[PDB]
């Protein structure tokens, strides 16, 4: 996340960090045994991490558990990014409590303008690398169709948005990826690609949920 | 144009 803030210790308790020896994605509990992330971030050996504020160290309230399943959906394409979005399912059932949450999936799309909170432990910097030890948030608004267009001719679906500010500043970027942009309590996004990072004119390009609802829901439970 |  460039440009936010930090969030505070479990104040996002849906935000989950995969982890393969290092954090590598973002993900969002949707009930105690699954987690929805990006469909790039698929790999063998993923920990999914619950809990967590600093990634680094121990502090109590985490939980690690294993992926049991890593669904990516069935169209998923590499080089477009459409639907960029997966399924994991937990070894075992995650806790829930305060710290440990899940986030609501949408009963309708969000509209241009909707506010929302997008959360991760990516990049904090438009140009060159640091990673922070806690988790950060920024507060951004859903983009219109027409200004996302315009901003990535050729290159958005139906199964995307734009959300940010075309002004440069603030933004998710690299390590964020997966991590969730919930809108007033629903998880209408997950952090997928953009062109760099908080550049002038290049928003944030991000998967939309609500169109995903049915596919997760028999997915779910078929698994 | 990249992941994140
Ligand atoms: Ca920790």
């Amino acid at each position: 996340i460039v440009g936010g803030y930090t969030c505070g210790a479990n104040t996002v308790p849906y935000q989950v960090s995969l982890n393969s020896g290092y954090h590598f994605c973002g993900g969002s509990l949707i009930n105690s045994q699954w987690v929805v992330s990006a469909a790039h971030c698929y790999k063998s050996g993923i920990q999914v991490r619950l809990g967590e504020d600093n990634i680094n160290v121990v502090e109590g309230n985490e939980q690690f558990i294993s992926a049991s399943k890593s669904i990516v959906h069935p169209s998923y394409n590499s080089n477009t990014l459409n639907n960029d979005i997966m399924l994991i399912k937990l070894k075992s059932a995650a806790s829930l409590n305060s710290r440990v949450a899940s986030i609501s999936l949408p009963t309708s799309c969000a509209s241009a303008g909707t506010q929302c909170l997008i959360s991760g432990w990516g990049n904090t910097k438009s140009s060159g690398t640091s990673y922070p030890d806690v988790l950060k948030c920024l507060k951004a608004p859903i983009l219109s169709d027409s200004s996302c267009k315009s901003a990535y001719p050729g290159q958005i679906t139906s199964n995307m948005f734009c959300a940010g500010y075309l002004e440069g500043g603030k933004d998710s970027c690299q390590g964020d990826s997966g991590g969730p942009v919930v809108c007033s309590g629903k998880l209408q996004g997950i952090v997928s690609w953009g062109s760099g990072c908080a550049q002038k004119n290049k928003p944030g390009v991000y998967t939309k949920v609500c169109n995903y609802v049915s596919w997760i829901k028999q997915t779910i439970a078929s698994n | 144009a990249a992941p994140x």
